RNA sequence: GAAGACGGUCGAACUUGACUAUCUAGAGGAAGUAAAAGUCGUAACAAGGUUUCCGUAGGUGAACCUGCGGAAGGAUCAUUA
RNA sequence: UAAAGUUGCUGCAGUUAAAAAGCUCGUAGUUGGAUCUCUCUCGGCCGAAGCGUUUACUUUGAAAAAAUUAGAGUGUUCAAAGCAGGCCGCCUGGAUACCGCAGCUAGGAAUAAUGGAAUAGGACCGCGGUUCUAUUUUGUUG
RNA sequence: ACGGGGAAUCAGGGUUCGAUUCCGGAGAGGGAGCCUGAGAAACGGCUACCACAUCCAAGGAAGGCAGCAGGCGCGCAAAUU
């Protein structure tokens, strides 16, 4: 069956941006995805998406700019305290200049630079850069 | 595929731990028919007194007779065929003295052309075989 | 294994004796006494490590015969004997006095007192009962049995007694704003006003404790020692006033004293 | 895919967007939960319920004009099945299985779809055993399970 | 019920029971004080121990136990003892090199009063930690909450 | 108040029963492995000269042969209203 | 031991190189769709006993033997070391970090699990039926 | 297989080792039972049996280095009475 919707909804934007296209479907939609994609888009790496209301669950369509590397999910949500930040971002990003780790914390969920300012652990949602 | 889960460490640590067995240095290394089997008994070294010595003719892309001699161990009368190294070491070895032996360098495997050999002599008589050799040192009488 | 243990390995000793590890292979072994043998500095490394009136312990012995020394006004000849935190060490010969209290390092420093405050100590008490016939009797942190006193006084209180007589002259409750010290965890040796008490029952109480500078810390209900009333303490201090220091302004201290001394 | 086949069905009723009574329908709710319990008076289970009010009578949803599901009206006014309709369906569809099974004794086939519903029934009654509609003494049977029929 | 089911005869050891009657002050009975106590850490004693007859001497409010050390919880899993039931406590232990836990857990053997009355299988319960009681009982149960299925 | 004695208890204790094993005065039987392209054949590799192989059963100096079912890893991706 | 990503959690393979069980069902195990934004009292600008259902998580605090490791200072003639030393009696050090897991503690409340009215024994707001009132009896037993 | 502090290796994760000077345990040839004492089931205390072994005038007596040195033995393997 489907578990992990986020998974899928990452794995969709990166098929979409491998492809080239300029605009994704996400479905179902969630809580969890809709804070990944704004923390995302953010850091300007795939700009706006509407949400549309179907009466079961919601969809996205996410307008995709060429700026996207690889999305990831991290399955199972490991739970990261700020010492092991640092490996974690050493083994998922391709560089200390750019990427992002997303966790959930208690303060929401952020990118691990905005944990590290909020001096948060947590639990790692994925990745994009 | 492999399980990914958070309360998978139980699986995971235990088809590790069965699937370790099938690596062969790790059984060899952790069930004791190797090492009860072992002539050394887990030494690196080991004493033993000459019965004969033997000619053992090399594999077959060679031609040679290696010199070696039949040896029997004294922690626990094992018989061992072991490689007398040099050319003329043979000469060092008179039979029914005690010589020590060592491995042949490939733990428990066979060494080139010598075939089912894998120990060599390292002393004779309480005198390395390279002293002898280089003439540093002379047979005790 | 079989009964008591007599010896203490020199790196198994308390690390606050700044013992060697060169120095032979065993440490003087606290004898038995008021104090524990983990928060305790034995007379001979008083005399020896610290004060350096001697070289060897047999010199720390031949110093003791002569009842040169006293430890709360009784002269002590045992070399190993526990002193511990609050006691007045009295050498008359030599004519000085000393009160072994803690640094900020968690260390018995070398704290001249003056002959007049060496004529008292402080002590907590640590029960207080009523036995034999109804008479209440205190039990201060220096096992000092102490008989009739004031029914004010409470445990984790503070009680200055009277060297000469062992009788309490005055005594300072344990209350929020009172100065105290810490004598035993992570702050050990250090000194603040206690700002709050939190209980738990059945369990450990916490005691929270602001620094005169500022600072705040935590510690244990057993590791506080009431000090003085209000923010004056009864005491003389070290030449740190309990103001534990960081590493980075430590080290601009020491680097600043050495411009200006030489 | 399906539970106990290989198919991987997508055919399902599509529901519209509006959760709105229709404008045709003039049937107020006391009127559909009326005939609703006239429906099971007569014996009709809530999907033959809903298809006959959906088919003869404009009723698209009846959630959507009483506020309430037709299981839950028969549960409040009294008159719901003591077993749910969906296990008491699987059942008696185990109990014609096994009946033509001790005529039919040489079908292989038949075995392996009695087990599967079977397998059924036990997932649904421990589902129905955990959200407390069964008694948790309820079990299945193979000797009982024509009574229960 | 009787109390008296043993070969000895069962009574709480504070109470004196047969102090001196008056003929005026005989209403049909004797009447017998109860003994209990008030464990400490917040826990009430419940209204059967106060009003009660039973006689257990492991009892945490009517008995001779203290409750210090560890205070733990658990669910009901056997109740096939005298007065003893075992608990299941569930925990995750961690394994460090996958980075992941496995579920584990152990049996406790625990002292239950007959002061709670109405325990299932299921039930979580607290139990307080006392001196050892039997070979394997160390815990006393000192509160009881039912399971959310109970009807 | 010693020796000593009865009764308990703890209880070591120069051999029999469950001696799991090993090492052997010990030949036999069946294998395997390594030598040697010695000998009788040519089973396989080409349609290997009966396509090969699988499961199963029987038969044979030996590779192997044959019966039934299967596979193409076949020597046919195809054979025509 | 590393090389060995040839034990692969990170991080391996399984059409033909070694390898998916002949095929389904099935219990334990593992995994599991969307959804929900701080109140009665006390010594008048405070202080609180708490049960807000808890747990995981995360952060903090406490407590936690030295030695070893990391690491601060210090010209052993350098260094490995040592805990010494430095100035013309005096001055100064003998730091600090880490110390996993479980336990203790105080914050956060995203994520994960769980729970709260449905058969109404449902929430709040004021009284009946069986009893004694922790001495409201203070010029005296009551 | 005495446990731990810890050691080797190690990009990250890990793998292996830890008899060994510090802490805790256990034992004093193997078992067992005791006296004394605050503390021992102590062994550089006693009492037996089991194994080994010393002196004897053959009646008896006396043993316990896994303390420091030093022998023997074992071994590839480890120092001064």
């Amino acid at each position: 069956v489907r578990m992990n919707v986020l998974a899928d909804a990452l794995k969709s934007i990166n098929n979409a941006e491998k492809r080239g296209k300029r605009q994704v479907l996400i479905r179902p939609c969630s809580k969890v995805i809709v804070r990944f994609l704004t923390v995302m888009m953010k850091h300007g790496y795939i700009g706006e998406f509407e949400i549309i209301d179907d009466h079961r669950a919601g969809k996205i369509v996410v307008n995709l700019t060429g700026r996207l590397n690889k999305c990831g999910v991290i399955s199972p949500r490991f739970d990261v305290q700020l010492k092991d930040l640092e490996k974690w971002q050493n083994n998922l990003l391709p560089s200390r200049q750019f990427g992002f780790i997303v966790l959930t914390t208690s303060a929401g969920i952020m990118d691990h630079e905005e944990a590290r300012r909020k001096h948060t652990g947590g639990k790692i949602l994925g990745f994009f850069f | 595929g492999k399980c990914r889960g958070l309360r998978t460490a139980r699986k995971l640590r235990s088809h590790r731990r069965d699937q370790k067995w099938h690596d062969k240095q790790y059984k060899k290394a952790h069930l004791g028919t190797a090492l009860k089997a072992n002539p050394f008994g887990g030494a690196s070294h080991a004493k033993g007194i000459v019965l004969e010595k033997v000619g053992v003719e090399a594999k077959q892309p060679n031609s040679a007779i290696r010199k070696c001699v039949r040896v029997q161990l004294i922690k626990n009368g094992k018989k061992i065929t072991a490689f007398v190294p040099n050319d003329g070491c043979l000469n060092f070895i008179e039979e029914n003295d005690e010589v020590l032996v060592a491995g042949f360098g490939r733990k428990g495997h066979a060494v080139g052309d010598i075939p089912g050999v894998r120990f060599k002599v390292v002393k004779v008589a309480n005198v390395s075989l390279l002293a002898l050799y280089k003439g540093k040192k002379e047979r005790p009488r | 294994a079989r009964g008591p243990k007599k010896h203490l390995k020199r790196v198994a000793a308390p690390k606050h004796w700044m013992l060697d590890k060169l120095t032979g292979v065993f440490a003087p072994r606290p004898s038995t006494g008021p104090h524990k043998l983990r928060e305790c500095l034995p007379l001979i490394i008083f005399l020896r490590n610290r004060l350096k009136y001697a070289l060897t312990g047999d010199e720390v012995k031949k110093i003791c015969m002569q009842r040169f020394i006293k430890i709360d006004g009784k002269v002590r000849t045992d070399i190993t004997y526990p002193a511990g935190f609050m006691d007045v060490i009295s050498i008359d010969k030599t004519g000085e006095n000393f009160r072994l209290i803690y640094d900020t390092k968690g260390r018995f420093a070398v704290h001249r007192i003056t002959p007049e405050e060496a004529k008292y100590k402080l002590c907590k008490v640590r029960k207080i009962f009523v036995g034999t016939k109804g008479i209440p009797h205190l039990v201060t942190h220096d096992a000092r049995t102490i008989r009739y006193p004031d029914p004010l006084i409470k445990v984790n209180d503070t009680i200055q007694i009277d060297l000469e007589t062992g009788k309490i002259t005055d005594f300072i409750k344990f209350d929020t704003g009172n100065l105290c010290m810490v004598t035993g965890g992570a702050n050990l040796g250090r000194i603040g006003v206690i700002t709050n008490r939190e209980r738990h029952p059945g369990s450990f109480d916490v005691v929270h404790v602001k620094d005169a500078n500022g600072n705040s810390f935590a510690t244990r209900l057993s590791n506080i020692f009431v000090i003085g009333k209000g923010n004056k303490p009864w005491i003389s201090l070290p030449r740190g006033k309990g103001i534990r220091l960081t590493i980075a302004e430590e080290r601009d201290k020491r680097l600043a004293a050495k411009q200006s001394s030489g | 895919g399906r539970m106990h086949a290989p198919g991987k069905g997508l055919s399902q009723s599509a529901l519209p967007y509006r959760r709105s009574v229709p404008t045709w329908l003039k049937l107020t709710s006391d009127d559909v939960k009326e005939q609703i319990y006239k429906l099971a008076k007569k014996g009709l289970t809530p999907s033959q319920i809903g298809v006959i009010l959906r088919d003869s009578h404009g009723v698209a949803q009846v959630r959507f004009v009483t506020g309430n599901k037709i299981l839950r009206i028969l549960k409040s006014k009294g008159l719901a099945p003591d077993l749910p309709e969906d296990l008491y369906h699987l059942i008696k569809k185990a109990v014609a299985v096994r009946k033509h099974l001790e005529r039919n004794r040489k079908d292989k086939d038949a075995k392996f779809r009695l087990i599967l519903i079977e397998s059924r029934i036990h997932r649904l009654a421990r589902y129905y055993k955990t959200k407390r509609v069964l008694p948790p003494n309820w079990k299945y049977e193979s000797s009982t399970a024509s009574a229960l029929v | 019920a009787d109390i008296q089911t043993e070969r000895a005869y069962q009574k709480q050891p504070t109470i004196f029971q047969n102090k001196k009657r008056v003929l005026l002050g005989e209403t049909g009975k004797e009447k017998l004080p109860r003994y209990y106590k008030n464990i400490g850490l917040g826990f009430k004693t419940p209204k059967e121990a106060i009003e009660g007859t039973y006689i257990d001497k492991k009892c945490p409010f009517t008995g001779n136990v203290s409750i210090r050390g560890r205070i733990l919880s658990g669910v009901v899993t056997k109740m096939k003892m005298q007065r003893t039931i075992v608990i299941r406590r569930d925990y995750l232990h961690y394994i460090r090199k996958y980075n992941r836990f496995e579920k584990r857990h152990k049996n406790m053997s625990v002292h239950l009063s007959p002061c709670f009355r109405d325990v299932q299988i299921g039930d979580i319960v607290t139990v307080g930690e006392c001196r050892p009681l039997s070979k394997t009982v160390r815990f006393n149960v000192l509160k009881v909450t039912k399971a959310a299925g109970t009807k």
